[PDB]
């Protein structure tokens, strides 16, 4: 069992990915460290009181160097250069990749470089040599001996993953496009104020800010008969948590909405059994907070046309619901690691 | 890139070099 | 000539109607009362005053039963059964239907009944009976004498159409699929409390709202061509104003990417000068306020997957760029007005 | 002894009522029966999946003619005149008045006349003739033979209270006023439309509403002494939930902060031991979600001028923090009933 | 005479004083260089695009290296260091401070170290050594030869200070309180994200954030007779923009409600023209956008407490208008140059 | 000001008009 | 439609069966 | 205690995890 691992800022998802973590039945992952542009209290005092989690029901203390949710403890760490942190002086089989910056393959490998023995990064993972990887897509097909860098994908793909998987070892794309209207993060100002890209330079809590995104074009990277067959945009606006993805996709086998409803039911009870919920019900976002799936289907809204060209749309919890899904890729290389 | 492939560069983690793809 | 015009539905495309009317410089129509379930001070106030278009600069002012901008006083009524409005009385060549409520076909006679001549659906029409006519697509056959009915069908409606006319014409349309992100109106929940439609019912402000359409299966009536042939569907997001749509093509005379929006800028002054403004720029919502056309290409978005499957991204002014396609086809009567 | 209850109006204020008692340990209540203007199959919705107080975690189905709560059922009626309303038939001992209208003196009496042993109302009393009382305050006097129209008060009131009260009792108050910062209700509309406070008019979620209250003179009541002395209003903000409060009162007993908030840390162990909470901390709204109490203080915000002027502040769920001091009154009747 | 500029924090409030400048009939500057660090895309940008304010009325045109504006063409230049400007070099005589870091002397020194010769701040002086104004306290104490470090301090005192002024004058403050309510400002955080001061650190738009601020006391400074004679506190709420003080002072000539919300009649058109405005009324923080002057009194609101007890309503919008208070400042020392 | 708010403010207070929370 | 349809068939303009095709 | 926020908010004293307006 216990593999080590270390948590790269502290960021959202990362804090995330902590609540989920912990409140998991069990593991052969130990949350150890955790470094952050931040100090300790300031990093205590917001595993706690969280604007979309609500606070957690937790004994946490702090001292200056490191915390301690139910008393186990786990590290701080002020410093920003990957390397100059202290891996192999910690002895670290893994580190999450929450900075929201290193997401490389070359910047990444710094944890590496610094002692780590393998990289997890929670963002799509961009350049050469990197295995990232679907729960529940290509789950099963992770070697730990492979890549030192994996990734697992973003927010979006493990939501929009999940889903075209069925689709096709059932239906069969054709082609496709995809779009999300997703739930504002903070690569956005909160004021128009001064970006890389203009939109995101464009105050948030008040717009509609299409973004290019690759979440679609890299789930050739886990389901191959893909490859480039997806290319989705993305609408962003003032719900601080959640999202949705509005797939529509092509296909040479023909059909209609309960066939294409039905195959999912059996997925969210059978194939994609804990990875897919199922809404047969008038929902709406803050509904979907909480949830455990990376896809929640609501055929509801469910279409199809012509019987041979489809469109989707699933929710997904672009934070906590993503963040599951890394631990439940960090566990796997924990339960294969050597 | 006439100021930003450095200034991202030299400070990646700055507001305003930021980019989550999502 | 000066054809007498009067409001049901001093709310939302009420106000934006007319301080659209009041705002040309040369109009075929007199508007003369307006019914309104606020009193005259309050009709008074909100025509002036705006959280979306700011103030109006105008002087105004008001009694008891009237209310004078600029010059013209007009109207304010109090009633509720459009029979009880003094129609007959004041020669009201023509009603506005902007309540939201009389688009039943059965509904909108009611104001004939009572004693008008033409009444206006700003909305789609409900059942057998109306001329459904979408400006800059089909307007081609208005004629007085047609139907004494009519609607502008849908703010969405709109987009959906110059769009896709210039795709029937310029690469001509099998089969899309729609999704529009709009914004609240006052049809939904400030928070939580009953409603038919129970997303409808959600707190609009702080969640995504799905609801239903046919605002897509709005085309026909404009586009014979086109009978049920692009289901759409609709999400409620929280900004008061200005939406965009999302539309998605599986054109049959085979395509490329900027080939496309080539024809929107063709387009864009050819036929439609007016109608679709042409859009690479990188923006967002607040700068599609106070704009006048209605389809608005982002084309920077654009997205054809294998030639033949098109995707593009669409703008408009939800209240405004409608209170002027109404009142452009409300001065279309006043010219054949016979 | 179970006093039978039943619920008139399924609001926000009444579908609270509903989850924070159906919560407790042990509960002296039985309710059995809802008045909203709403089939059953909505109200099971809107009691299931709050916007805000997120999935209720409970066995719910409903039929046509009743919901069911984990086990137990309470019928649901359409009925909108009090009279028509089947009370005595159904031994109804208390109803909820909190459809807010019946919240005159009078009119809720229509719920007497209609069967009902006592009625309670969820907003100040306004009219002659009517019980009021600030839980944890005159909660003392208490007398069925008093009244038969109670009256929690304002969701402002019950959390000023708590507060001068205990003031007026250390140092006493000379007079004041105060202001709220205020989460949006559903009585100003979610957009620019008609309206009786012209400002309410106004959409809540994109501006500063400024309103009147009879929050103050309010307190000028279950604290006798305090007579036409405090005063002021309250504006209200984009935060579907969770309201808060500045007092500002002068005294005759000068003072320092640190004192200030040990004698109310005070009350936080004693008199009000969960009529009044406590922060050190340094919180912001969203924290102070699903918060069983009526007062929240930050210690730190506080602040003394010259010892002669006292700046206080505090926060509190509208929505909840009140739904348990009605309960609570609910749960009192219950207990000295006759 | 007619003197040259540089603007240096080209963000929100620094293009806010650009278009404040660029509306103006007459100019008593040139502007011609700001220090951003962004690019003239950029630049050009937000100044031509903007969630609150609005696209500029303008051919705007940008190059590689500079931006120009109908004409008056200004230079981009991007350092986080003022040492290595080109002040002296370009022969900027007056730099406006818009970075908002700056505030202490200390770094208002090195843009004259760097050949600039005198410097104006966006925000409260740091420190000492640092001078202070604001238009109408004391518009009129202006000597050039007494500072070349300047501050209108800050947009909320911009608000408190005119106010503040009358209020001593007419009635004699003797003490009171405040609270500043508040939209949003670039300081803190679209999602839960670190930060020093912890309130600053959580999602902006879904809480009201308490923030602590100097606008208090430090008022006391175009009044010394104010010193440490107000104080007050700061909170923060869901708008971009716009905003109110919450403003409460002992007196000894004492009032009715009507009596000071006359004296506010006085002062509006009088000693206070151009720095004070009076709305009586029915309004929303979305009305005052763009207000120029300083204060603006909500009458309807204005309250008393037995003669002494005074309470007032300020809106200013911080953004625009506080430009409004600097750009007519620049204009105070251009005027006066030697 | 009762022309209206009031007089149709007695009959249909449900309404989107009429609601007053004394808050 | 249990509710609904009858109410908003005689209140239709009534808070809560306002459908505005969007 | 500034455990922390000295240091970095003496190298980048505008990286957003260090602004303050005093408002
Ligand atoms: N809701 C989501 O955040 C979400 C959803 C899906 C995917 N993702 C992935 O999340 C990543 C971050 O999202 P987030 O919510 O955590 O935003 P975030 O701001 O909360 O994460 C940023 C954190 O990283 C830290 N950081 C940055 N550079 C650092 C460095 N060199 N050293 C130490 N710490 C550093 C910062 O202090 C900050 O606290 C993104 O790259 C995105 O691909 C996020
Ligand atoms: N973005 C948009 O706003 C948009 C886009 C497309 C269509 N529309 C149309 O807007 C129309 C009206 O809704 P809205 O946008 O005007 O919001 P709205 O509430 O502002 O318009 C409703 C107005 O009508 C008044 N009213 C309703 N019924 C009345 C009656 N029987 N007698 C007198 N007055 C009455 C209401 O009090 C309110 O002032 C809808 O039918 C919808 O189709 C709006
Ligand atoms: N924070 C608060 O919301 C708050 C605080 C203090 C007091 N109050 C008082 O709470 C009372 C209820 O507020 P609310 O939040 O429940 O408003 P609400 O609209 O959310 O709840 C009212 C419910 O009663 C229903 N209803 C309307 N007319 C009816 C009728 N004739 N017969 C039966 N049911 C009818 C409504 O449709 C709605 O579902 C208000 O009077 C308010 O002043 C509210
Ligand atoms: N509420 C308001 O809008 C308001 C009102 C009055 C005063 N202020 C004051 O205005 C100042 C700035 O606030 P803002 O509203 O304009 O936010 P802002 O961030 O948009 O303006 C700052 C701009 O300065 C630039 N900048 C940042 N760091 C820089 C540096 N080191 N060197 C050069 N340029 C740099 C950036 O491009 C940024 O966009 C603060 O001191 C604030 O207290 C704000």
């Amino acid at each position: 069992m216990t593999i080590r691992v270390a948590i790269n800022g502290f960021g959202r998802i990362g804090r995330n990915f902590l609540r989920c973590w912990f409140g998991r039945q069990n593991t052969d992952l130990e949350v150890v460290a955790i470094n952050n542009t931040s100090d300790a209290r300031t990093a205590a005092h917001l595993l706690e009181y969280d604007s979309v989690l609500g606070r957690f029901n937790a004994d946490i203390s702090y001292d200056e160097n490191s915390i301690t949710v139910n008393g186990k403890t786990m590290k701080i760490v002020c410093d920003r250069n990957p390397l100059n942190l202290p891996w192999k002086e910690w002895d670290i089989d893994l580190v999450i990749e929450s900075t929201g910056v290193f997401v490389t393959a070359e910047g990444a490998s710094k944890h590496i470089q610094a002692g780590a023995k393998k990289v997890l990064i929670t963002a799509p993972g961009k350049g050469e040599g990197v295995g990232t990887y679907v729960i529940g897509v290509n789950d099963s097909e992770y070697r730990h001996e492979d890549f030192a860098v994996i990734s697992n994908a973003s927010c979006t793909t493990n939501c929009l993953a999940p889903v075209a998987k069925v689709l096709h070892d059932n239906f069969g794309i054709i082609k496709g496009t995809m779009t999300t209207t997703h739930s504002y993060t903070l690569d956005q100002r909160i004021l128009d104020a001064s970006h890389r890209d203009l939109r995101r330079a464009r105050a948030a809590a008040v717009n509609i800010v299409p973004t290019t995104t690759g979440a679609a074009k890299a789930v050739a990277l886990v389901i191959p008969e893909l490859k480039g067959k997806l290319n989705g945009i993305a609408l962003r606006v003032p719900t601080p948590n959640v999202s949705v993805v509005d797939l529509v996709v092509q296909v040479e086998k023909p059909t209609i909405t309960e066939q294409v409803n039905e195959v999912l039911q059996k997925a969210s009870q059978t194939t994609m059994k804990g990875i897919i919920k199922y809404s047969d019900l008038p929902l709406v976002s803050s509904d979907f907070r909480g949830t455990d799936e990376s896809s929640i289907v609501d055929s509801s809204l469910t279409l199809v046309m012509d019987g041979d060209l489809v469109k989707v749309i699933a929710w997904y919890d672009n934070e906590w619901g993503y963040s599951q899904r890394v631990v439940d890729l960090a566990e796997l290389a924990a339960r294969k690691w050597a | 890139e006439p100021f930003f492939g450095d200034y991202c560069s030299e400070n990646p983690d700055a507001a305003e070099c930021l980019i989550y793809d999502d």
